[PDB]
């Protein structure tokens, strides 16, 4: 009768027939997961496109609905939701220019590929083949050479088409009257008119910049550490105060660095904190390891799984005529249907990514109760962090000798409790600067901060300064080495994972404030207490009908963003890395480079 | 659905059907048989598996309430079992629509079957009209769906009893006779006390119970086994003493006017005389 409730009929009428049609989509990005062939990929873009053309339908009738008239908090994000058109506001020609643009870069990324200098027949893509040997090899030349190829046969292809992706999507975000895309990143935290728990944009830029300072001596004594044992593994390549080599980092970017730990372990006549050879001698599958993780979420006081899980995933490499991609994603469909792409190998890393999309379709089942788009996490970083707090609890010795492998008389000296604290310190601290300066580059880019023919100097140079790390050879404007990253290419930000990693230790400290925690941050495991289970439940099911800030403050008891708990949790550690770098510089020059000398 | 004549026993219910909830709110819920039902409305349907709980009396719902009302007023039963292989398939059966959304609740024993745009207003326009906006939202019912909308029967027994001729009535298990005995019996709902003999008179066919010049009842047919019952009233004496005078001794002996020997509860000796025992 009412505004209000025409308004929640409308709403209501979208959350029925949404369901379908993005469990349609869903179905068929499915098939496509499971299948890759182009009756699949076919099928994909049918309904696919027929939720995002029902998406801008339904807003033009949803925009009818003035926003500025509902008291209500639960159904104004909900006609926020809705009223937001996405990416087809602009004009015709430009918006499908853009779509077709990173369609292309879509297209080309993923399925470029180098080829060897003196065989035009060697040529591989990125994953496998490059991100294996930069993780393992000691050969200079060859990790040199496969960091150069990657960028040079695509990044050059993407760079025009970088070039006119950040105007199209700065006019994009012009016409939905942001500042720019790096504020359209700022705006995915945006809860307004609340008067207690709002959030505003450049906030997050302070906020970063703020619990990043403290990460700054922590990183710079790592990085310290890690090019120690650099000059170890390479010698004569690095100079003793300088940054590091790009692809020397166990990736393409720098961005994860546990693979470090063959060529950075502090003590290794110690017992090793990976258990992969640990589930092969067992001979387990991934069907043992995945109940595992079950009866572990039913420990913490999670619930099983259903029926559809089961019987619809795929849950092992198909390898036959059936083939699939293999990247681990969390899937959420509506109708009781929330699946997982994972396949998975007998491993410790893919015990603990196991546990990760556990806790993703765990948050989802417990948030399916929301309305249909609301049916999400409440900001973007709280579905990633959920997911890793499993992970990171279940690494933690505490858990091992409970799941099985390593016979339960497992000693507790300082050596292995050290090595356990730098083996995560590696990843966890380095995946933060390399966040830090992306989401910043691509901020002041979009902003206008570098001149559109300065992106790659001060985008090497920042990775001196804030990440330490050099490009071994110099680039010309020709490259975009941070478009040949997988997140800038396909449309997602960096930041949620940065959130993820604060939010985590957060978490970790709310849930051993009731699980009757008793050592240091490091050893808690949150297994077999149940209260933990309610206390991330309370925020595992409120969805996009709260903002962050009331579930946060429900969560930890704390309103701003903080890493102290990073902090405390790494403090023990960062002792030892201030006590084993005596003999050693902290810190790094951003003037020295491989190809400076 | 109206059921006739039968008895609705839950044992041979169990072996056709298995219901996963099988719980009579208004009724006895395992007496399926004892309850003597007229004008039964069984109501069958199919429903995901949260619209499952949510048609039950006691607990109101949208698909519930839109859809097939169940108010406290009736008493019934929820039957439900898991249907999901021949409700759902991979592509998804649409046959089933939800009033997600309704004006008001329907009134009990109340259908509808209309497939009409809701109106938010309360006034309804044409489908193809911004304001108004359908009810019918097609069920997700798929092989590939969750528990959340996995396709469930259920049939609800909602009942008004004895409101119509009666049609499920358990026919109650039978003490079919006894002989030569003072006890109770029910001739179909007829009861009395007597003695109960064999009996040798030719009623005819349509008629079934007996009266006498003294107006009382000598005979009726057995409802079980279409055979004939005479009934003869209880035997009552009056007891009389014997004695000698008090003065000449204590002795006594007992006389019985109308019974045989046989009644009599007993004294070493009895000696039974046209008088009596
Ligand atoms: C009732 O059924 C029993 C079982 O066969 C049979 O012996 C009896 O004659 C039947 N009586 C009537 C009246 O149908
Ligand atoms: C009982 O009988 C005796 C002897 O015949 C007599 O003496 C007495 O008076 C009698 N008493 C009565 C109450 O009849
Ligand atoms: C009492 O029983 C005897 C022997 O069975 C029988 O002759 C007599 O008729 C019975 N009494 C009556 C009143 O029928």
């Amino acid at each position: 009768s009412t505004i209000e409730e025409q308004a929640k009929t409308f709403l209501d009428k979208f959350n029925h027939e949404a369901e379908d049609l993005f469990y349609q989509s869903s179905l068929a990005s499915w098939n496509y997961n499971t299948n890759i062939t182009e009756e699949n990929v076919q099928n994909m873009n049918n309904a696919g496109d027929k939720w995002s053309a029902f998406l801008k339908e339904q807003s033009t009738l949803a925009q009818m609905y003035p926003l500025q008239e509902i008291q209500n908090l639960t159904v104004k994000l909900q006609l926020q939701a809705l009223q937001q058109n996405g990416s087809s506001v602009l004009s015709e020609d430009k918006s499908k220019r853009l779509n077709t643009i990173l369609n292309t870069m879509s297209t080309i990324y993923s399925t470029g590929k180098v080829c060897n200098p003196d065989n035009p027949q060697e040529c591989l893509l990125l994953e496998p083949g490059l991100n294996e040997i930069m993780a393992n090899s000691l050969d200079y030349n060859e990790r040199l050479w496969a960091w150069e190829s990657w960028r040079s046969e695509v990044g050059k292809q993407l760079r025009p088409l970088y070039e006119e992706y950040v105007v199209l999507k700065n006019e994009m975000a012009r016409a939905n009257h942001y500042e720019d895309y790096g504020d359209y990143w700022r705006g995915d935290y945006e809860v307004n008119g609340v008067d207690g728990y709002d959030y505003s944009r450049g906030q997050l830029i302070e906020d970063v910049e703020h619990t990043f300072e403290e990460i700054k001596p922590l990183y710079e004594h790592l990085h310290a550490y890690v090019r120690a044992k650099l000059m170890n593994a390479y010698p004569s390549y690095i100079s003793p105060i300088g940054c590091l080599p790009a692809h020397l980092l166990g990736d393409m970017w720098g961005r994860f660095w546990t693979n470090l730990y063959s060529l950075t372990v502090p003590f290794g006549q110690k017992p090793n904190i990976d258990v992969t050879d640990a589930m092969v001698d067992q001979a387990w599958d991934a069907q043992r390891i995945f109940k595992e993780a079950e009866k572990f979420f039913v420990s913490v006081g999670l619930p099983n799984m259903t029926q559809g899980f089961w019987e619809n995933s795929m849950l092992t490499d198909p390898g036959n005529v059936q083939k699939a991609v293999c990247h681990p994603t969390a899937w959420d469909l509506g109708k009781g249907d929330f699946r997982i792409l994972m396949c998975t190998k007998v491993t410790m890393d893919d015990f603990l990514t196991a546990h990760h999309e556990m806790g993703h379709i765990q948050y989802d089942m417990a948030y399916a109760a929301q309305p249909f788009l609301l049916r999400n996490g409440a900001n973007e970083g709280f579905h990633e962090a959920v997911g890793e707090i499993m992970s990171l609890s279940a690494a933690t010795p505490k858990h091992l000798k409970s799941i099985g492998l390593l016979s339960p008389d497992f000693q507790e000296d300082n050596e292995t409790e050290i090595n356990f604290l730098l083996k995560q310190a590696l990843t966890i601290v380095g995946t933060l600067p390399f966040t830090y300066m992306l989401e910043k580059w691509r901020w002041m880019v979009f902003k206008g901060e570098i001149p559109k023919d300065q992106w790659m100097k001060k985008w090497w140079e920042m990775k001196r300064e804030i990440v330490g790390v050099v490009e071994p050879v110099p680039h010309d404007e020709t490259y975009c080495d941070p478009a040949s990253l997988f997140h800038v290419s396909n449309d997602y930000s960096f930041i949620r994972y940065y959130t993820r990693t604060l939010y985590q230790f957060q978490f970790q400290e709310a849930l051993c404030q009731a699980a009757k925690h008793e050592g240091p941050l490091h050893k808690c495991d949150i297994s077999n207490s149940t209260e933990a289970g309610q206390k991330l439940f309370n925020m595992l099911r409120l969805g996009k009908s709260e903002p962050w800030t009331l579930a946060l403050e429900n969560v930890v008891g704390a309103k701003n963003m903080n890493v102290r708990p990073l902090l405390n949790y790494f403090e023990p550690l960062f002792t030892w890395l201030k006590d084993q770098n005596k003999n050693s510089f902290v810190g790094w020059s951003t003037d020295w480079s491989p190809y400076a000398d | 659905k109206r059921i006739s004549n039968c008895v609705a026993d839950y044992s041979v219910l169990y072996n056709s059907t298995s219901f996963s909830t099988f719980k009579c709110y208004g009724v006895s819920a395992t007496k399926l048989n004892d309850l003597c039902f007229s004008n039964v409305y069984a109501d069958s349907f199919v429903v995901k598996g949260d619209d499952v709980r949510q048609i039950a009396p006691g607990q109101t719902g949208v698909i519930a309430d839109y859809n097939y009302k169940l108010p406290d007023d009736f008493t019934g039963c929820v039957l439900a079992w898991n249907t999901r292989n021949i409700d759902a398939t991979q592509t998804g059966n649409y046959n089933y629509k939800y009033r997600s959304l309704r004006h008001g609740k329907l009134r009990p024993f109340e259908r509808d079957i209309s497939n009409v745009p809701f109106s938010p207003d309360g006034k309804p326009c044409t489908p193809p009209a911004f304001n108004c906006y359908w009810p019918l939202n097609d069920y997700g019912f798929y092989i590939t769906n969750g528990i959340g909308y996995q396709p469930y029967r259920v049939v609800v027994l909602s009942f008004e009893l004895l409101n119509a001729p009666a049609t499920v009535c358990g026919p109650k298990l039978s003490t079919d006779l006894i002989k030569n005995q003072c006890v109770n019996f029910n001739f179909n709902g007829l009861t009395g006390t007597g003695v109960l003999t064999p009996s040798s008179k030719r009623f005819q066919p349509f008629q079934q119970f007996g009266r006498d010049v003294s107006d009382f009842t000598d005979s009726v047919r057995d409802p079980k086994t279409s055979e004939i019952l005479d009934i003869s009233p209880c035997s009552f004496g009056g007891v009389s003493v014997i004695t000698p005078g008090t003065n000449t001794s204590s002795e006594v002996a007992v006389l019985y006017q109308d019974v045989n020997c046989t009644d009599v509860p007993v004294g070493n000796n009895v000696f039974q005389t046209q008088a009596g025992c």
